RNA sequence: UUGUUACAAUACACAUUUUUUGGCACCUGGACGGGAAGAGACUUUUUAUAAAGUGAGACGUCGCGACCCUCGCACUGGAGUCGUUCUUGACUUUUACUUUGGUCGCUUGAUGUUUCUCUUCCCGUUCG
């Protein structure tokens, strides 16, 4: 429809006065994210980037989960510095305060 | 969408979960999205298990499993 | 390197404990030296802490 | 002799004969070179050998053992035929192995035979047709004790009251030149015999050779 | 020949209830008023309710929702 | 085992034989002979094999072999989106009809 | 008779399923040449088969070696084939 | 492509289908779409549970298509050829 | 748009890639096309040995893992490795990156 | 050796129903296998012990064995377009099928799927 340039500014549009303008306060002011994934995993991490699909270029990640051991439930805590991450796989995103 | 060929011949309609109706094909489009008359939800033994939906009913094609046309 | 260790808006640098501090002192204290171990080629395990602040600091 | 090189360029492709229609198993071939058994250099070279592998070929060599090959999976079907085997250590067979041939071998005890008892259990089929345990007295009424769950033996098929009788029990290229003359035509015999005495050439001894070969 | 779009349409001027049959979810059902329908098949239903799955002295109400077109598999009288 | 180019995409191993996973913990077997932008596969010669849930729970972590089913199929297309990996089994072997000597 | 690649193998026991025939007859026949095909079609030719070999040196060896061997429970016969197998 | 100009010269043959039910149709190929939506006729139909039934014709929808088994005899059509 | 031309710019690296299974491939990134369908090679894929456990919900990554033709003599924690891995690019959770790699500079 | 014309590349684009921007997640001794035995439990006749069989109910697929069709040169075979020669290579188009099949015995030869709730003897492969 709309043209390539056009279409460019109009996702700068979208990035700035749209829903994924808490994503893009975080990625400016550097402050980390709490994102709850698909697989019950939730990762915190700090925003570089991210595009339409809702993929995001993450750094500083810790990466919280848990685990059972019948009557017991423990947390597992894995630290990791570098991650893309694929969109589809995101159920939720906060701003931590 | 080949579905010009069954009219308003007797269908029955796989759907998403395990459930199945049939009914008088209507129309569709490019989803396959289709619309149905008389459609009766086919749960089990007629005269007590199965319910008769209503008067328009229209199915969201991405839940259509398979159509088998009873009706020839 | 731990996100649930902010940066206040009206800070700099995040906010460490003392023990947290202690922690990432040790960890810079390796780094450093183990840049200069591999640029003058030197033992660090062997180093005194004097010959060690002043490779901190710079000197000469 | 037993090289890391002639098993990487060892001619190979799909066959049919195990399905029929679709060439879904894959043959390897090692046969007419005259490999031997060196202690060192063959397990070195066998780690060469391309994967998956179905059928592997080894026919007419001079190998004196199983190469061994226990620990690889693929192979069901292994062909040693026309080799100097003395004993048939089962240990040394693939793990899945399913067919086996060693027919014309040197075999010759019930002794040699004993350690087919570390065979694998799927181990349905077995060849040793022309051995010489072969002629030995009962010969697969005592092979059987050792493999009682097999199926077939020399192209005989093991019938139910032979497996049934199984557990009572605890309670030299001049072959083929012969095997020629053994299956001639006494005139044709009595012509390539007046042939080989009219022989008068080393190219013509060559000839005759064929004949006395196919 | 009625389009399917169409027939949605027939049930939105006409304020007619109507019960939606959801994707996954067997268990509950979606009945009300179709006030709103989309391109993508998306609907805003007006006094709703979710029946659990048999009938309406079970069903607990919602309110003027959107039900997103990803979740619909029949919409019926 | 067979070692491919590393500069080599599903383009180039056309006649390769391919072992396709699927989500359903499935494996295709067969040769690539076309493909498709949505990775739409179509495999000749094709093998299904199955880890049946019979001995599955011999992969637990404790010599280890494992009975797979198998089904055989003939010139299968296989719908992209059902596609979970792709490995490469071994390379286009010659013809037994180029093996006949007269 | 012509001797040539393809052998006619001609008097196989009708009881025995044939599945393993061709096995079997592959396992026969692999001692005296690399079998490239059995071919079998019994409602079309009933207790036969073709075997083609990659030489015709292992081809005669096979002709006079194996006619009239006992292979499950029956004498069998091998002749030449009076043509070349298409299909391979 | 390729994937689909096939499943339009399997016309008039025998097709087996498995879809993502795990259930399998095999029967004679009516007509296809380039959205792998096909149409089978004289069916033999098979249930996820195993129970096997006939049925007369049947539409299936292509994104439910798991695979499609063709003829063998395709493999040599013109479609392949370069 | 972006970020997939921005994986791009990873070829050789040692990524390790996280499939939907909860099936970790460690390996040596070849390709990612436009549609983020990764070539891997030198390839090592695990399944975690907390999670593989109940056989309930991994026996679908078990069963595949072990179908790829690749998995080891059991020396631990159903590990394979494979010479080359194609995989379709939806399958794809997280690709953990080189610790030491400058992103700003893509 | 080079140029012109015809058809497919590719970069690009690609989150809202048919593929790639997710209805998915949750749920001295130990071990392995073959053959004899035993307790316990289950089915049936019968009653407030006497007798014959085998954790239980259910559905598919290879395979084994026995009885009826079976007497042999096959697989694309016809027709047409051409090089070369007593019919061998490349290409286009009709025809109905290219799997020997029907029955029985499996008190199971193995194998894959659904519903409900223990020891002895030897034999073979490992551990220290």
């Amino acid at each position: 429809e709309l043209s390539r340039a056009e279409l460019e500014e109009l996702e700068e549009f979208e990035f700035k006065h749209g829903p994924m303008s808490l994503i893009n306060d975080a990625m400016v002011t550097r402050t980390p994210v709490i994102i709850s994934l698909r697989n019950n995993h939730k990762i915190i991490a700090r925003v570089k980037a991210f595009d339409r699909h809702c993929n995001m270029v993450l750094e500083n990640v810790k990466e919280l989960w848990t685990e059972k051991k019948g009557k017991n439930v423990i947390n597992r805590e894995r630290f990791i510095s570098k991650l893309f991450l694929r969109g589809d796989s995101v159920i939720v995103v906060l701003k931590t305060p | 969408p080949e579905l010009k060929k069954y009219m308003d011949k007797k269908i029955l309609l796989n759907i998403n979960g395990s459930r199945k109706v049939a009914g008088i094909l209507r129309g569709y489009d490019i989803f396959l999205n289709v619309v149905l008359d008389d459609a009766m939800e086919i749960n089990g033994e007629d005269p007590a298990n199965n319910h008769q939906l209503g008067l328009q009913t229209v199915i969201r094609g991405n839940s259509i499993i398979s159509l088998e046309a009873l009706d020839a | 390197s731990d996100p649930t260790i902010t940066i206040k808006s009206y800070h700099l640098w995040p906010s460490f404990t003392d023990e947290q501090w202690i922690t990432i002192e040790s960890q810079m204290r390796d780094l450093i030296l183990t840049e200069y171990g591999r640029k003058y080629n030197v033992n660090i395990s062997a180093l005194t802490q004097t010959e060690i602040k002043d490779i901190i600091l710079g000197q000469n | 002799k037993f090289t890391p090189s002639i098993v990487i360029d060892a001619p190979q492709y799909y066959v049919d004969h195990f399905n029929g229609k679709y060439n879904v198993d894959k043959c390897v071939i090692l046969r007419d070179l005259q490999l031997e058994t060196d202690s060192e250099s063959m397990p070195s070279s066998l780690k060469h050998l391309t994967k998956p592998t179905h059928i592997l070929d080894l026919t007419n060599n001079d190998l004196i053992m199983i190469p061994d090959l226990s620990r690889r999976d693929d192979i069901h079907t292994l062909l040693l035929g026309r080799n100097n085997i003395v004993e048939v250590d089962g240990r040394l067979l693939p793990m899945n192995v399913q067919n086996l041939t060693l027919s014309n071998n040197s075999i010759r005890r019930f002794e040699d035979l004993q350690r087919l008892r570390r065979a694998p259990r799927t181990l349905k089929n077995l060849t040793l047709i022309g051995n010489q345990v072969c002629h030995l007295a009962n010969y697969r009424e005592h092979v059987l004790r050792l493999v009682p769950h097999l199926e077939t033996l020399d192209f005989q098929n093991v019938t139910a009251e032979e497996r049934k009788s199984a557990m009572s029990f605890p309670r030299k290229t001049m072959e083929i030149m012969n095997l020629v003359v053994s299956k001639m035509t006494v005139e044709r015999r009595n012509e390539l015999k007046k042939q080989l005495a009219e022989a008068t050439s080393l190219e013509e001894i060559a000839r005759l050779e064929k004949l006395l070969s196919g | 020949m009625v389009p399917p779009i169409n027939c949605i349409f027939n049930f939105l001027q006409q304020q007619t209830p109507v019960t939606i049959w959801l994707f996954e979810q067997i268990g509950i059902r979606i009945k009300g008023k179709i006030v709103g329908f989309d391109e993508f098949m998306n609907v805003v239903i007006d006094e709703a309710v979710e029946i659990p799955v048999e009938d309406v002295e079970k069903g607990t109400p919602l309110g003027k929702i959107l039900l997103k077109g990803d979740n619909i598999t029949l919409i019926t009288s | 085992k067979i070692q491919v180019a590393h500069s080599s995409r599903l383009a180039n191993l056309i006649d390769y034989k391919l072992r396709v996973l699927t989500q359903d913990g499935r494996v295709y077997i067969g040769q690539l002979m076309a493909f498709d932008k949505h990775m739409n596969l179509v495999l000749n010669e094709c093998i299904e094999e199955r880890v049946p849930k019979t001995q599955l729970d011999k992969l637990r972590p404790r010599t280890l072999n494992i009975k797979v089913e198998k089904r055989v199929l003939g010139l299968t297309i296989l719908r992209g989106e059902q596609i979970l990996s792709t490995v490469v089994e071994d390379k286009p072997l010659l013809s037994k009809k180029e093996r006949l000597v007269r | 008779t012509e001797a040539k690649n393809t052998l006619y193998v001609s008097q196989l026991n009708e009881k025995i399923n044939m599945q393993r025939l061709r096995v079997n007859l592959f396992l026969l026949f692999a001692t005296f040449g690399e079998v490239l095909k059995v071919s079998m079609n019994f409602k079309k030719q009933r207790g036969q088969a073709f075997i083609t070999m990659r030489t015709i040196d292992q081809a005669s060896l096979a002709q006079i070696s194996l006619n009239g061997e006992r292979f499950f429970g029956k004498p069998l016969k091998v002749e030449f084939s009076k043509s070349e197998t298409k299909t391979l | 492509g390729i994937p689909v100009k096939l499943l339009n010269e399997a016309q008039g043959h025998i097709v087996s289908l498995e879809l993502t039910t795990g259930a399998t149709y095999r029967g004679k190929l009516v007509e296809s779409e380039d959205s792998m939506n096909v149409q089978l006729r004289d069916v033999i139909a098979t249930e996820p549970q195993g129970a096997v039934t006939h049925m007369d014709q049947i539409f299936v929808r292509g994104s439910q298509i798991k695979f499609i088994v063709v003829p063998d005899l395709l493999k040599n059509a013109p479609l392949f050829k370069k | 748009m972006k970020l997939v031309n921005f994986l791009k710019k990873l070829r050789n690296e040692q990524v390790t890639i996280e499939l939907k299974n909860g099936t970790t491939v460690w390996g040596t990134l070849q390709s990612v096309s436009p549609q983020m369908n990764a070539i891997l090679t030198d390839v090592k894929l695990t399944l975690p040995q907390p999670r593989l456990n109940k056989l309930n919900s991994n026996g679908i990554a078990m069963a595949s893992l072990y179908l790829t033709g690749g998995q080891q003599p059991t020396a631990s924690d159903n590990i394979a490795s494979l010479q080359y891995i194609n995989i379709r690019g939806n399958t794809i959770r997280q690709i953990i990156l080189p610790d030491s790699l400058n992103l700003d500079s893509l």
